[PDB]
């Protein structure tokens, strides 16, 4: 996979 | 190189004027019903002449033969009057397709041996040549059992492979 | 709070112009990372709100709202819901955790209330969506 | 070759026979009759491997039928591995001991499955809860005299629920194969404990543990709410049998519930977006979701009325879905989309699967006599058809124009005058017919219709049955309308039809009109030339005895057939 | 409820077969690929043949025809989910599935349909967890394969913990033409590709309409996922209650939930041809791509598949950017863009010759059929929020996504 990722949050409640 | 066709109505002396060009006699020749094709080698281009003949059954086949063609010679008779109106209307039948749409014209007035044969301009405003459009039409007197304009319309039409 | 100070006129003057009365699709801006407007960040943003000036007393809408989210998602990497307030009966509570400002009717405008952070007063007009 | 074979099959060192057992089930899959080497392969057989006893299991498995009485040399070594520590091998041996079909050997295999069907490890007892139905398949009373049926309906009394889905899998299968002398179903109690044991069991429990509630009903409305309300959730699964099967035990299910709550739109609002996201499947399983939504669009037209537009065909679609598509398409045809139905139609008769085109403008003739709001958009589209002279199309929109002036006679006057023109090399018996009755049904407003009959009557004597008697219905009904320019006609045609026609029922029809004309030809417009009562279509809603049944099979061989389930299996 | 799984091939021949029933002679598959030329030689080809009163269930793969025969009332939707999941487990342990497959490891696939269906009931098909008793390569069988949670093996461990997503859209269009679109609906697949170590509860949070809804944020951007169809590992009653999509992931590639939504909003990619088939003469095809998108996001290597007439010859191809190839094998031009960014226009003008014998039969008229793929775009605006992470040994894992449209069957119907 040539693309590249975005970091999601972990908590967010 | 350039690709001819010779349409026309029979009696035309189409294969007369084909065999005329290449070899340089006239063979006494049948009615052809199929085609011929003879490599004519002049003014340095070599002319391939389809030679169709113009019989009843094959002149629906013409369109077989409208394809890379870059100029047809329809050869007309200057002794049937009764027959021009067909050749007219064979005329304007075949150059308003889209094969065969930059192929340049070359009428031949075919037969100069009679007083009842006509000359370039009654045969032009019979067939009405000067209702054509996008058409580099010429018509060129040719005597096909002597060889007289013959090579001079194959001069104008050497003249008008390139631009 | 750095890249908003350049369009805090811009963006402001393209609301105002605004009435308060080709293209698709979503592209996301590549690599940068997402977050909610959390907190500490919604009470710089308040702050931010209160010291440079132009946002208070001013006339609310929609429309406003959806050109700021936008732009506030294009421009800081922050999901453009973060600007959410209750309905029509009553007044027009922030839902968010952490803003500060409450809007009355004259069309809305804004109110200062630095007790919204922490009292949940959204929750006390929608007690059974937040459990 | 083979004896060499059974030379390394009677040695004594591990890696000959091996090989030797190896070779043998290679041998068996490229197709020989390795049958003769049974009683050899059977001494290597009790061995430390696990990864040998599966290919000495296997040929057992395969070669039994062929070596019966060599058979009975495998018992011991079945009740012999049914004892050992590791749970794999003793599920092995109980899988491999019900898949032997030999008579003499499953008297004898009773004990061990009794002893598994309550061991401890549970991969060996979801084993042996299938190999129950193994047994009951091969003897039937042996299973009985034994007991294992109490047995095994205590098992779905246990946790651990992929267990009580093999064992109400083969439950079921035990269930279908009695008379239904001591019915297997349970209370509404163990209902809820197989509804909580099916939000944990595989993807493939939830097929078996709804396949149990297919033959529940319930009693009443808060009960089929109750149970309704946990089959529900799983309209989100995405394997495509899991869908299909809870679809099926809630169209079975809201035959309970009550119309005046509102459970049942609510209900009814869940059960579309799967059935129209089960077309977003492979293309084998949209057959089966489309010929159950061809089913269910028959019983709950409730529920897919605002989906046309997905039951639109690709191009590269295979033939058996766009012979489908096209039959939903009718079945959901109403006023609101008249047009994009017309408008699809008139884009599939553009195609060369003939059979396609012929559908598709059979779909045009089911379409136009559904609604009478745009039977003229449909005659209007069936001679834009008709005009572009392809000879397929044209057979089959002559014979669609003769169904709907049938049935809708009275203002397409505008229309034959058309048809008149129509180049009457026309060649398939089924389309000169239809051609023959427009003429003759509608001889007033086709002024020649004396005329072009006659190049119908060059051949009489061999056309067919039904051009030769629509013929004679149509000129007779020709000069009854009009005596004067057809005088002659008739004459002829009845000294066609009367004296060099061999066909019988020609020549009663034949002679009928004959002595009708020639006994009271004033009388004969009351007779032939009467106004015919109004149709009635042929009613493609499957019988509702039949319908109620069908319900109860969605997902099975039962509903792609359109049959009842006894009526192909044998 | 199957019989006889069988694998054919492309003669006739089976390559493995294995009965689990004995309620249908293993010599009825012989006559298999006769009925299949039959009913195919005159178009009533379907899924499910008859040769007495024997039904022949199967699917095609590469080379491969998987039929399974029954007898009685077949579960037929039961048959086929299980045929493709056959199809997916060789296809996990043998990277491609042809001959060359069948006929090298008849050691493992007669203990994979050994292991995987027992009488005609599949039990035993999660690849990842079947890698670990059934291997190439007896202990135990797992726990997992006894467990409620049967798609995970506890006790993976790794170094870094590390989730990654891949929310792919997958624009459908079928565009009719006189030029409106009627079909425009949008398959989106979250496809996880999950590493982390032990029995972990994911909490994956949508921005779904339903729960925006519920919670009083209806006025903002929210995706409206008119069907979601999970994988097995969602717990679907809580999902069912309030919107809330928990699971318990397995390890490596799946495909997470499934969604499906319509879309009245403009095609993203437009293609507005003529043709001027002058008959027995020569064709053009001044076809242009117009990119309704927005200006920020390029469309990588779009294959706008145009269909030319079969019979074509000595081409000519007028572009303004980006390559032609015209291919034959398909009788298609596939007008290649590697670069094709939202808002421009780039313009094509194909010209063939024609043959002027004509031909013999019809041909019909295929799909202008484009093959886009815009990274970093959804379409929908499908938004992940968060992914909570809860683990009883207690970690911070590390999430990830990226946003991929692409086409599904992006055709076009043709003049
Ligand atoms: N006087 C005179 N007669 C000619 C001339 N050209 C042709 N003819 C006569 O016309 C007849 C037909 O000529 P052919 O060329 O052999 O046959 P055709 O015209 O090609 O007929 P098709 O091959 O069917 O097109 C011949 O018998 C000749 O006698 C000519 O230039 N002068
Ligand atoms: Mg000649």
């Amino acid at each position: 996979t040539s693309y590249d990722y975005c970091r999601v949050p972990m908590e967010d409640g | 190189e350039m690709r001819i066709l010779m349409v026309g109505l029979d009696a035309a002396g189409k294969t007369t004027i084909l065999y005329k060009l290449k070899l340089g006699e006239i063979v006494t020749t049948i009615p052809t019903i199929g085609f011929n094709v003879e490599t004519v080698e002049y003014k340095n281009i070599s002319f391939t002449v389809w030679d169709v003949g113009g019989l009843d059954k094959i002149r629906p086949l013409w369109r077989h033969y409208f394809q890379n063609t870059q100029g047809l010679i329809f050869v007309v008779d200057s002794n049937d009057r009764e027959r021009v109106n067909e050749a007219r209307e064979e005329l304007m039948r075949m150059l308003a397709e889209d094969e065969l749409r930059d192929a340049v014209l070359l009428v031949f007035a075919n037969k100069q041996d009679l007083p009842n044969a006509m000359n370039a301009a009654e045969i032009t405003d019979k067939l009405g040549l000067h209702s054509l459009r996008h058409r580099n039409w010429y018509i060129q007197a040719t005597c096909a059992t002597s060889g007289d304009g013959l090579y001079e319309g194959l001069d104008w039409l050497s003249n008008q492979l390139r631009n | 709070s750095k890249s908003s100070v350049i369009g805090w006129p811009a963006v402001r003057e393209r609301m105002r112009r605004a009435e308060p009365a080709e293209e698709v699709g979503f592209p996301v801006t590549p690599q940068v990372p997402l977050r909610p407007m959390t907190y500490k960040a919604a009470v710089d943003l308040s702050h931010f709100l209160k010291e440079k000036g132009g946002l208070e007393g001013l006339i609310h809408s929609q429309r406003r709202q959806d050109i700021l989210d936008l732009w506030i998602y294009h421009t800081q990497g922050y999901f453009p819901d973060w600007q959410n307030y209750t309905p029509g009966p009553g007044v027009r509570y922030p839902l968010t955790f952490g803003w500060c400002y409450k809007l009355v009717p004259v069309v809305l405008e804004w109110r200062f209330d630095s007790r919204l952070a922490f009292h949940h007063v959204a929750r006390e007009l929608h007690p059974e969506y937040f459990k | 070759e083979i004896f060499e074979l059974k030379a390394e099959l009677n040695s004594d060192k591990k890696e000959k026979k091996k090989e030797a057992v190896k070779k043998v089930i290679a041998s068996m899959t490229v197709g020989k009759d390795v049958s003769a080497l049974f009683p050899d392969v059977v001494n290597c057989m009790q061995t430390d491997n696990l990864e040998l006893k599966k290919l000495v299991y296997l040929y057992l498995m395969n070669y039994a039928k062929s070596q019966p009485d060599m058979a009975i040399m495998a018992v011991n070594t079945f009740v012999k591995d049914c004892e050992d520590p590791n749970p794999l091998i003793r599920a092995l041996a109980v899988r491999t001991m019900g898949c032997i079909r030999v008579d003499k050997i499953t008297e004898y295999l009773c004990e061990p499955l009794r002893k598994c069907l309550k061991d401890e490890d549970p991969y060996v007892r979801k084993t042996a809860a299938v190999c129950v139905a193994k047994l009951h398949d091969i003897n039937a009373q042996l299973v009985e005299d034994q007991g294992f049926l109490d047995t095994l309906k205590d098992l779905i009394s246990d946790s651990n629920p992929m267990v009580v889905a093999n064992a109400v899998a083969a439950l079921s299968e035990i269930a279908e194969s009695h008379p239904s002398s001591n019915l297997l179903d349970l209370n509404p109690q163990s209902i809820n404990k197989l509804l909580t044991a099916l939000n944990e069991c595989t993807e493939w429990g939830q097929i078996f543990i709804l396949d149990c509630l297919a033959n529940y009903m319930p009693k009443d409305d808060r009960e089929a709410q109750s149970i309704c309300e946990r089959v529900t959730p799983r309209l989100s699964h995405a394997n495509s049998a899991v869908v299909l099967s809870a679809v099926k035990v809630l169209m079975k299910f809201m035959e309970m519930l009550s119309k005046d709550l509102d459970y049942y739109g609510t209900l009814l609002k869940k059960l579309a977006p799967p059935l129209v996201t089960l077309l977003s499947a492979e293309p084998e399983l949209q057959y089966v979701a489309l010929r159950n939504i061809n089913l269910i669009v028959q019983k709950r037209p409730e529920i897919l009325k605002h989906e046309m537009k997905v039951f639109f065909v690709k191009y590269n679609d295979p033939i058996y879905v766009k012979l489908e598509k096209l039959d939903i398409m009718i079945r959901l045809a109403s006023q609101a989309n008249i047009a994009q139905v017309l408008a699809e139609l008139r884009e599939y008769a553009t195609e060369v699967d003939v059979d396609f085109v012929r559908k598709a403008v059979r779909a045009i003739g089911r379409c136009a006599i559904k609604v009478e709001q745009s039977a003229e958009r449909c005659v209007s589209t069936l001679l834009d058809l008709i005009q572009t002279k392809v000879n397929y199309v044209v057979q089959e929109a002559i014979v669609v124009i003769k169904d709907i002036f049938r049935k809708y006679p009275n203002k397409y006057e505008s229309v034959i005058a058309t048809l008149c023109e129509n180049l009457d090399s026309l060649d398939e018996p089924e389309a000169r017919a239809a051609m023959i009755w427009i003429v003759g049904e509608y001889a007033e407003r086709i002024d020649n219709a004396d005329e072009l009959l006659e190049s119908f009557l060059e051949g009489f004597h061999d056309k067919s049955t039904q051009v030769q008697l629509q013929l004679l219905t149509a000129i007779v009904k020709l000069f009854l309308k009009k005596p004067t320019e057809t005088q002659e006609l008739v004459q002829q045609v009845l000294s066609l039809a009367t004296q060099d026609s061999d066909n019988p029922d020609l020549r009663d029809r034949g002679y009928i009109y004959w002595r009708l004309l020639s006994t009271d030809p004033v009388a004969a417009k009351e007779v032939v030339l009467a106004e015919k009562p109004l149709i009635s279509e042929e009613t493609d809603l499957i019988e509702p005895t039949l319908l109620d049944e069908l319900i109860c099979y969605i997902g099975t061989l039962a509903s792609v057939y359109h049959k009842p389930p006894s009526a192909f299996v044998e | 409820s199957a019989s006889a799984v069988y694998v054919l091939d492309l003669k006739g021949k089976v390559l493995i077969c294995r009965n689990y029933r004995g309620d249908v002679d293993m010599s009825e598959v012989e006559h298999f690929m006769p009925i299949l030329m039959e009913k195919e030689e005159e178009g009533m080809l379907s899924p499910i043949l008859a040769h007495g009163g024997v039904r022949f269930m199967w699917i095609k793969h590469n080379n491969l025809y998987l039929v399974a025969t029954s007898k009685k009332n077949a579960c037929v939707s039961l048959v086929f989910s299980f045929l493709y999941k056959v199809v997916q487990v060789f296809s996990e342990y043998f990277k491609e599935l042809e001959e060359e497959s069948i006929r090298d490891n008849f050691v493992i696939i007669y203990e994979l349909l050994d292991e995987l269906m027992d009488f005609g009931y599949p039990q035993t098909t999660d690849s990842k967890i079947l890698q670990e008793y059934i291997t190439q390569e007896a202990p135990r069988p797992p726990a997992t394969v006894t467990n409620a949670v049967s798609w995970r093996s506890e006790g993976i461990k790794y170094r870094k913990n590390e989730v990654f997503l891949d929310v792919i859209e997958a624009v459908n269009l079928l565009v009719s033409a006189n030029g409106n679109v009627l079909r425009s609906e949008i398959v989106g697949s979250i496809k996880m590709r999950v590493f982390l170590s032990g029995m972990p509860e994911l909490r994956l949070g949508l921005n779904d309409k339903v729960l925006f809804d519920n919670t009083g944020r209806g006025k903002s951007k929210s995706v409206e996922l008119e069907d979601v169809k999970f994988h097995q590992c969602v717990r679907l009653s809580r999902f069912e209650n309030d919107r809330t999509i928990s699971f318990i992931p397995p390890d490596g590639e799946f495909e997470l939930m499934s969604y499906r939504l319509n879309t009245h909003v403009k095609p993203l990619i437009w293609i507005e041809s003529v043709i001027e088939k002058h008959s027995h003469s020569r064709i053009e095809y001044m076809v242009k791509a117009k990119s309704q998108f927005k200006r920020r996001s390029t469309a990588n290597n779009v294959e706008i598949h145009i269909p030319v007439p079969n019979d074509a010859d000595s081409p000519k191809f007028k572009t303004t950017v980006g390559s032609v190839k015209w291919v034959p094998e398909n009788s298609e031009i596939v007008w290649s863009v590697k670069s094709f960014p939202g808002g421009k226009e780039y313009l094509m003008r194909a010209h063939f010759g024609l043959p002027s014998v004509e031909a013999e039969d019809k041909e019909g008229k295929p799909p202008i059929s484009v093959k886009f793929e815009i990274p970093y775009f959804t379409t929908s605006g499908i938004q992940v929020r968060y992914l909570k992470i809860i683990e009883k040994s207690g970690y911070q894992a590390l999430p990830w996504v990226r946003y991929i449209t692409q086409n599904g069957d992006y055709q076009l119907r043709t003049q």
